[PDB]
């Protein structure tokens, strides 16, 4: 009674989210207006930008948002395919619980279906070897030509290949770190000037008297006090004159040189500026003195840059002056401020020693939206190439994996025994919504299209899918649309994980 | 609103009280759960504890619960019995009013019914042998009466300690005692069946420095509440002074005054000393080397309570300290707290009979609550024993025999007080009926079987087997109640019913 | 009052019972963005808002003696609720509550006697102990998703607990919550581990580890009677706040140096400027410590416990021979090499997730517990549904012999206890009625060792499968469910302020 | 729940079980009639208002069992009602109906086998068998409303059956009825007796009569004379039969004399002149009789059908040993002493009301039946709940023994059987639950003769008390109730038009 009712309600909420998102799938896509508290409009063809700003009440909606976020952070694209698989599996679950079979068997059967489906997708895919630049560029162009970012991904794809080659030798199958390869902007500019920056791009400096460039830069990681503390007020006594506060002013003028002499025995060249809530103070009257004898201040550093610079140049994190020893110092090859193709004060660090070969790409553009679209293009390019390199053997897309996987999973349910057999059959014959969604968004009769795909996968080619850029079922064109095999692996595994978790969930309780 | 219908509404309120006390009397009674606005939950069988916070629903119930509460010291176990008996009185009183009798006439019928009940009840049972000296049948009484209800297992020790404590104080006031001198100190933290007799007062015991072994050599106690120990206003502090030399000099002056009151302490001979405050630990170790038990965190009121107990007068000031005025305590002892981590002070003199309290261990809040309830019930029932030692043969047997006698004497009354006599007899009949209904036995069947057993066999001691043991003779089970407890039970019930009846309006 | 609450709490706990159960999601009120999914019914009972006083007193009566033994909660609560529901049916059939109480007391006595008779001793043999400990760890570590990681927990916990051989070290065992590498492997500390950084400002391999055991640490400073010369007199001199800090540091650090100890352990994080102060002064203050670390130092090297440390002799010269640090996970973690394993231990898991580590540490706590008493004890009983259904069969057998009206209450007790393996099967999706009836037949015709194999949903001869449950936890859950059901049942009416 | 009416229509019958039963009223439909009370459910179900077709089917099974058993139609209906109650309870437990049918059939097989193996054959004895016949007949008749003169009727019935010597004959007893008088005025006597008034005209002083059946009297103006045959004509054949019939007056004597006569018996009216002619001939003809008893006349006297004397010689003579007519207080009743079959006896109960009369003859039919199938096949079982408890114990043992879902179904069937003596005790006002628990314990420890003493509520070894019931009725009640509950259960929904 109550457990069945609450599971039905959870399934209904998840299916409502999924079917509201179903229309916006794939490169073709169709948008909605978001039901929000401000009343604005959205023309966002994608699916992620709905869940990421969805007013969610039911915990099923929240868990589907976590599903989409996990899929995006894992591999990027497919963020709508995952949620639509989830919704279809929950619809199959609605049917199965309508017949009354128990949720735990549903979870176990879906786990078996997941394992066999991963085996199937690994089987039929093309075992492309990713070891050299020609293979990398082939994978990159196959990944970029199938999306709408092709126009500008062309110039940046070889550079992203260079970056991922810097990170590791592709013979090492370990995944590259998406966060390690940071993306930065230099304000304005052209498009071609977006260039690789080995080392790191750093924030803008203040240039009272500090040098613009230095060979063999001795970068120091500074987080400690600057002055005699102006602890609580600008004046401690009658405000006729600063009779006693002159002491702390000249103590600033003395402690600045005291710390600079404490630095020069180590040789800190640059200064990352932490905010004034951590620092005692920051002002030109002391920053000039630090600058003139080779301590350049760089504005408003943040924790991500601190972690990145620690990972790169080996400077240990610092919270006090006494650790000014060489542990907080790094010795690069060269550090320069470069302003080509439009002036820009962002500092660069070059050729420093690093355990991990962190690399960044600077992004340029005549408009801010162009810069950010280039950033998201390079972001998804790194996502797809990383999920390929860590798993190899990319797969053709366009519902072809769903058709082939549903067919072999239906026959697997045929040969499988026990209660789980019909569960796996329902999983397979409901999972086919993705090609049905492509057919709906392509204008073809969805059911007839799904039947045609299933028939063509039978007794014939298994890579045949629905073509989104020419039209309809196609087999002759191999490059219909291709995604790394990890895209489908993550989709199926996260979808089944969340579905079987939903099945495991019972009797929602307020604290 | 007015008149007999208003009295019927009062009767309904009394039934609301009585039907919920119905399931609670007897050892097998169904406990209630007490919840305060704080949300704390505790289970209890004691009718007095249930009524302690039972909130009013209609006013006369509040009046009657206050009336029942006012006799807790004398009524003992069976206060819920009082309530259910009075509720039965009112329930049958409603039938009498349906028959059209004016309330005051059933009221005075009930008071003469109580009179004949008392007259028969004085003749209902025999007297136990002597209380003060032998005490062994009294041990048997205390076992078969108190340890049967809710304690984990009945065993001799709590009863023996209680009877020893009372007999130390029972005989001076012409075989009487007042519970002002005997109290309970509940302190969870030890093994449940571990409890000690205390012919004194319990205080939380601290040594300012535990480096010296647990020991006691009391010959007299220095009851001090003066700056002899450097006073503190109960505030956390860590002192600093202008110079270390100044601190050294302050320490020297501290020890000089400590030595001069050592001369003051040793001229009277109070080898033990106590105070609210205490100095720092290292100097306290040095202080203990000077043979004075420096203490800290002593209970505020407890200091003057023990000072008045020990025959001394507390010393708030230096100028008020005199050698003769200190407390001539007899002995002090280190009672183990069950756990090996700490021990408490007990201050006691065996010569003087006063202030013989009970010091008990416990593992849980409600368990120590039922423990103190059971020991208080023991204390009051043994007061009823010492006041006069003849028993009542309780456990429904007294009620059934008394109701039989009242029914027999009913027809001897020429007026409708005869009907009141029948009503009182039925109300007394209800008590064995209650003891069966809350238990797993058919009420009326076994109740009337006990009635017939008393009618055909010439012994009124035959009652209801509340403990569900095979034997039905209440003497054979030896489960018993004091006659005085029953005297108060019947008298309080009849006074309660008559007070309810005399009230008529709003 | 009627027992709607006492069965409602049991019903909301039922689906979580045992492995292959059903999960629960707990979310905060006010529609704020916070929720969590959990399988352990103890977590639900901890997070439940008990609006029913009967449910509140039931969960309270459980908590005093259910989380102690470990994993009993999901069994004791459900068994008590089923008992209350069956007794509600009985009182609907006009069976008086006290009859039910007496019948259940005698039935629980019979069931405990049957459990003791069916319990099998496994002392005096090392290999039997090994297999029993791995089996009981697998049954108690029945919570993680990854089966190879399940085995990792089993082996790690077993090898951590067995190396005692003596009286309990559960007071000294710990499971460090530090995040490591893969979420599928586990580890144990050859010397208990701290999250404290080592090397940048303090020696690496600390020979003659003094290990002063302090509680009153420096949040900012401390004090000693010296005659301070404070420069910040009032609001007129707020700029002189730093003047007294150096004195308040030195007037303790210097005397601790004269005490002979640089290894100052305390819970409180000594700050960055105090990090300069302590490092320059030559004292290696460890800014994280606990009761558990001090007592492990005591048990392993003959030390002791201290408190309110101001006096040097109030703390021990914890002369640990040497201390190092190890490289597990993404931190530089001090590793007390001197306190070797065998007397006590601390487990650490690798994995970069707090929330997974939460259920991990809960399962290892319940395991480490049951492991501890069952090593202290010597007996175990066949787990799954075998033991409880055996006790139910014994209750049914002695119930038939009972003349009194409490025979019906005894049969009700037997049915309620029989319902527990029924719930085990139901949460696993198998045919509950068929499984429980065929189990009743399978070990009612003798064959006392027969049990329900939940791994495939078939009758299983539990003697060779090895799925066993420690005797102490079964006896404790039986007695606790009995007493809680008595407490809930024996109250008929409730009043509130 | 669709068949709850089938439970209800047996529920209105459980209030009548046991000799210590409890009556209801049949309220006559509509107006112009009066109510009447009724103890036994046989009259309750007979002409009962039925609203549910499944209840109708249960009623039809009750009538069929009453037809083929006689007594005990209450027990079958109440047992079927309890079975259907427990069946609905099991369906709520999601146990499929067909499993219930299979388990119930297995349980009935085992229970019938145990009952047969446990019933006692009083066997080859005479004086002990006499006492057994006496008390079993007395207790079986005590199941009816009558309490005073049960023993006399039972002793007379067993005397008749001993005259049968095993040849069970429901028609050996001649059953005449007579309104008025008291129940103590009831009389049996040997031979075949007629309740008419014959006096002297056909003398009561005759020997070795030729008993015949002849359905044509002298008032019939029957045509078969020596004269003309039957014709339909008025030209010359108006009333020649009136002249012919004068030959019959002498033929009715002379034809039988030529065949050979000492007396004659005729069951129809005879005209006066043949009346004195037979008086001078020595013939004892009766004016009227219960013509349904013509088979009784043929049996007890050895008489045969005479074909209304259309063919005078195709018949053989009857016989007796005396002819008599006696004034029994108020009726001058005819007495054929010792007709050819010595087992002939005639029973009359002087009932002031016809309902006591009708129930008394129903009880007499039941008595002769049970004496037949407990004399030729001597078998009896201890009643008073002993048999039901014994078969419930057997079924419970089977349920514990048997695997599969059938175990719960047959355990519920056993408890439904247990409900029958529970209902008996409840109607008796005793502590029904405690009493049946005590009896169940007595059988579990082992007492195949333990039951309930109905005169005063307590368990007792029923052999000493002498209380019992016949085996055949109990076995048939069990089997018929089981199959009726089965046929009700095997239907899920009813289709109406």
């Amino acid at each position: 009674d109550k457990p069945a009712q609450i599971r039905f309600s959870n399934i209904s909420a998840a299916k409502a989210v999924a079917d509201a998102i179903r229309t916006s799938l794939g490169p073709k896509g169709m948008d909605k207006m978001i039901q929000d508290g401000k009343g604005d409009v959205t023309i966002t063809n994608d699916g992620a930008t709905i869940l990421k700003q969805m007013q969610v009440l039911h915990p099923a909606a929240r868990m589907l948002v976590e599903l989409s976020k996990a899929q995006d952070i894992e591999a990027g694209d497919g963020t709508t395919s995952v949620v639509i698989i989830a919704g279809s599996l929950l619809d199959s679950c609605t049917k199965l619980l309508q017949k009354g079979i128990h949720p735990t068997i549903i979870s176990e059967s879906f786990q078996k279906a997941l394992e066999k489906g991963i085996e199937i997708l690994t089987d039929m895919s093309r075992p492309v070897e990713l070891s050299d630049r020609e293979t990398l560029l082939n994978s990159a162009t196959t990944s970029l030509n199938s999306k709408v970012v092709s126009q500008y991904s062309s110039l940046l794809s070889p550079m992203s290949v260079n970056a991922v080659m810097k990170v590791i030798d592709p013979a090492t199958a370990t995944s590259v770190d998406l966060r390690d390869i940071k993306i930065v902007k230099k304000l304005g500019g052209t498009i071609d000037d977006c260039e690789l920056v080995e080392g790191l791009v750093l924030t803008q400096k203040v240039s009272n008297s500090g040098i613009t460039r230095v060979e063999k830069a001795k970068i120091g990681l500074i987080q400690f006090c600057l002055s005699a503390p102006k602890t609580d007020m600008d004046n401690q006594i009658v405000v006729s004159d600063y009779a006693q506060m002159d002491r702390v002013l000249r103590e600033e003028r003395a402690y600045i040189l005291n710390l600079v002499k404490q630095i020069k025995k180590t040789g800190c060249n640059v200064l990352l500026i932490q905010k004034s809530i951590l620092r005692d103070a920051l002002s030109d009257l002391a920053l000039h003195f630090l600058n003139k004898m080779k301590i350049m201040v760089i504005k408003d550093i943040e924790r991500e840059d601190i972690e990145f610079i620690c990972k790169t140049i080996g400077t240990k994190p610092v919270a006090h002056i006494d650790q000014f020893t060489a542990d907080m110092l790094g010795s690069a090859e060269l550090a320069e401020e470069v302003n080509l193709n439009g002036s820009g004060k962002l500092l660069k660090i070059t050729g420093c020693a690093s355990p991990g070969k962190t690399v960044t790409i600077v992004v340029r553009g005549s408009n801010k939206l162009v810069i950010e679209e280039a950033e998201r293009s390079i972001h998804d390019a790194l996502c797809v190439i990383r999920c390929l390199v860590k798993k190899r053997a990319l797969i053709a897309g366009g519902g072809a994996p769903e058709i082939e996987l549903a067919l072999r999973l239906t026959e697997y349910s045929r040969t499988l025994s026990g209660m789980e057999s019909y569960c796996v059959r329902a999983f397979a014959d409901a999972m086919e919504v993705i090609p049905s969604t492509l057919a709906e968004n392509a204008g073809l009769n969805p059911i007839s299209t799904v039947t045609e795909l299933r028939n063509r996968h039978a007794q014939g080619e298994k890579t045949a899918g629905i073509n989104v850029r020419k039209g309809g079922i196609s087999n002759i064109l191999e490059e219909l649309v291709v995604q790394p095999l990890l895209v489908s692996v993550s989709a199926l595994t996260l979808a089944t994980e969340t579905v079987r978790s939903i099945l495991k969930i019972d009797d929602v309780v307020n604290t | 609103l007015m008149g007999l219908e208003a009295l019927k509404s009062h009767i309904m309120a009394a039934k609301a009280v009585a039907n919920t006390m119905r399931t609670s009397l007897g050892p097998n009674g169904l406990d209630k759960m007490m919840v305060d606005k704080d949300g704390d939950v505790t289970v209890t069988n004691d009718g007095a504890t249930i009524l302690s916070m039972m909130d009013v629903d209609h006013q006369i119930a509040k009046l009657m619960v206050e009336l029942s509460k006012s006799q807790d010291d004398e009524i003992g176990d069976g206060t819920t019995g009082v309530v259910v008996l009075a509720g039965a009185l009112l329930e049958e009183a409603e039938q009498l009013l349906d028959r059209g009798i004016h309330p005051i006439r059933i009221a005075d019928g009930y008071e003469q019914a109580a009179r004949v009940a008392i007259e028969h009840l004085d003749k209902i049972s025999d007297s136990v042998l002597v209380d003060i000296k032998d005490t062994e049948p009294l041990i048997q009484t205390a076992k078969t009466t108190l340890g049967s209800k809710v304690v984990n297992s009945c065993h001799r020790q709590m009863a023996e300690i209680a009877v020893n404590a009372v007999l130390t104080v029972a005989d001076m006031e012409r075989r009487d005692v007042d519970f002002e001198l005997i109290k309970v100190e509940g302190k969870v933290g030890g093994r449940l069946e571990d409890t000690k007799l205390i012919k004194g007062v319990i205080v939380d015991k601290d040594f300012s420095h535990p480096q010296m072994p647990k020991k006691v050599e009391d010959a007299k106690i220095a009851i001090l509440t003066c700056p002899f120990e450097p006073p503190k206003p109960k505030t956390k502090h860590k002192l600093d002074v202008t110079s270390v030399e100044d601190y050294k000099a302050l320490q020297k002056y501290e020890k000089e005054k400590f030595e001069e009151m050592i001369q003051q302490i040793k001229e009277t001979g109070a080898n033990l000393a106590i105070c609210q405050w205490g100095f720092d630990d290292e100097a306290n170790h040095l202080l203990l080397q000077n043979n004075l038990p420096a203490v800290r965190w002593v209970g505020g009121p407890e200091i003057e309570l023990i000072a008045i107990a020990t025959g001394g007068r507390i010393v708030p000031r230096f100028s008020e300290l005199t050698a003769e005025k200190l407390g001539f305590a007899g002995l002090v002892q280190e009672i183990s707290f069950g756990t090996t981590k700490d021990k408490m002070l007990v201050i006691e003199q065996c010569k003087n009979s006063r202030a013989v309290t009970i010091f008990i261990r416990g593992g849980n809040k409600m368990i120590i609550e039922e423990a103190k309830r059971s020991l208080h019930d023991a204390l009051c029932v043994i007061r009823n024993l010492i006041r006069d030692n003849r028993v009542v043969y309780g456990g429904g047997a007294a009620e059934i025999s008394c109701a039989l006698a009242v029914s027999q004497e009913a027809d001897k009354c020429p007026t409708l007080e005869q009907y009141a006599m029948r009503a009182f007899a039925d109300a007394l009949e209800v008590i064995p009926m209650a003891l069966s209904e809350n238990s797993g036995m058919n009420p009326i069947q076994t109740m009337t079987e006990v009635r017939a057993r008393q009618v055909k066999e010439m012994n009124p001691a035959l009652g209801i087997d509340c403990l569900h043991k095979g034997t039905n003779d209440m003497k054979q089970q030896h489960v018993i109640e004091t006659l005085i407890g029953k005297k108060q039970q019947i008298s309080l019930a009849t006074q309660m019913v008559r007070m309810i009846l005399k009230i008529d309006d709003i | 009052t009627s027992f709607i609450g006492a069965i409602a709490i049991g019903d909301l706990v039922k689906s979580t019972l045992g492995p292959k159960g059903m999960d629960k999601i707990l979310l905060s009120s006010g529609r704020d963005a916070s929720l969590m999914v959990t399988n352990d019914g103890a977590t639900i009972l901890k997070n439940i808002g008990v609006d029913n006083p009967a449910a509140k007193v039931l969960v309270d009566m459980s908590r005093v003696q259910d989380d102690e033994v470990g994993d009993g909660t999901t069994s004791v609560t459900v068994l008590a609720a089923e008992l209350l529901r069956e007794a509600e049916s009985l009182i609907a059939k006009k069976i008086h509550p006290q009859t039910i109480i007496a019948g259940w007391r005698e039935a629980t006595k019979a069931a405990r006697e049957a459990l003791l008779s069916s319990a099998v001793d496994h002392g005096s043999d090392e290999v039997k102990f090994r297999q029993d400990l791995m089996n009981i760890a697998g049954t108690t570590l029945s919570s993680k998703l990854l089966t190879h990681h399940k085995d990792h927990f089993t082996k790690l916990a077993v090898e951590a607990v067995l190396r005692l051989k003596g009286s309990g070290n559960l007071e000294a065992i710990h499971i460090i919550k530090k995040l490591g590498g893969s979420l599928a492997d586990s580890y144990l500390d050859e010397g208990f581990l701290l999250d404290k950084k080592i090397g940048v400002n303090q020696p690496k391999r600390i020979e003659n580890a003094k290990i002063l055991i302090a509680n009153t640490g420096m949040d900012t400073d401390k004090i000693k009677i010296f005659g301070s010369r404070v420069r910040v007199d009032s609001t007129a001199k707020v700029a002189e706040i730093e003047h007294a800090e150096k004195e308040k540091m030195k007037e303790k650090v210097e005397r601790i140096l004269k005490h002979g100890i640089n290894c100052f352990i305390n819970r409180q994080l000594i700050y960055n400027y105090p990090e300069q102060l302590f490092g320059a002064a030559g004292v290696m203050a460890i800014e994280h410590a606990d009761f558990a670390g001090v007592e492990r130092l005591a048990l392993v090297t003959g030390g002791e416990i201290a408190s309110t440390f101001d006096h040097p002799e109030l703390v021990k010269l914890g002369s640990c021979k040497l201390i190092e640090e190890v490289m597990i996970g993404e931190d530089k973690l001090i590793h007390f090499s001197g306190v070797a394993l065998g007397e006590a231990c601390t487990i650490v898991l690798r994995g970069a997730t707090q929330q997974i580590l939460d259920e991990a540490e809960r399962s290892l706590h319940d395991a480490l517990c049951v492991l501890a008493q069952t090593v202290k004890d010597s007996r175990t009983v066949y787990g799954g549904g075998c033991s409880e259904m055996l006790m139910a069969h014994a209750v049914t057998q002695l119930a038939n012999r009972t003349p009194g009206k409490e025979a019906v209450a005894m049969e009700s007790y037997a049915k309620a206890l029989r319902m527990l393996p029924t719930i085990i099967a139901d949460n696993a999706g198998y045919d509950s009625a068929d499984l429980v009836a065929q189990l009743r037949a399978a070990h009612s015709e003798g064959n006392t060792t027969a049990g329900l194999d939940m791994r495939e949903g078939t009758i299983g001869d539990m003697a060779i499968l090895g799925i066993t449950e420690s005797f102490q936890v079964k006896r404790q859950v039986l007695l606790s469910a009995a007493e809680a059901a008595e407490v809930i049942l024996r109250v008929d009416n409730i009043i509130k302020a």
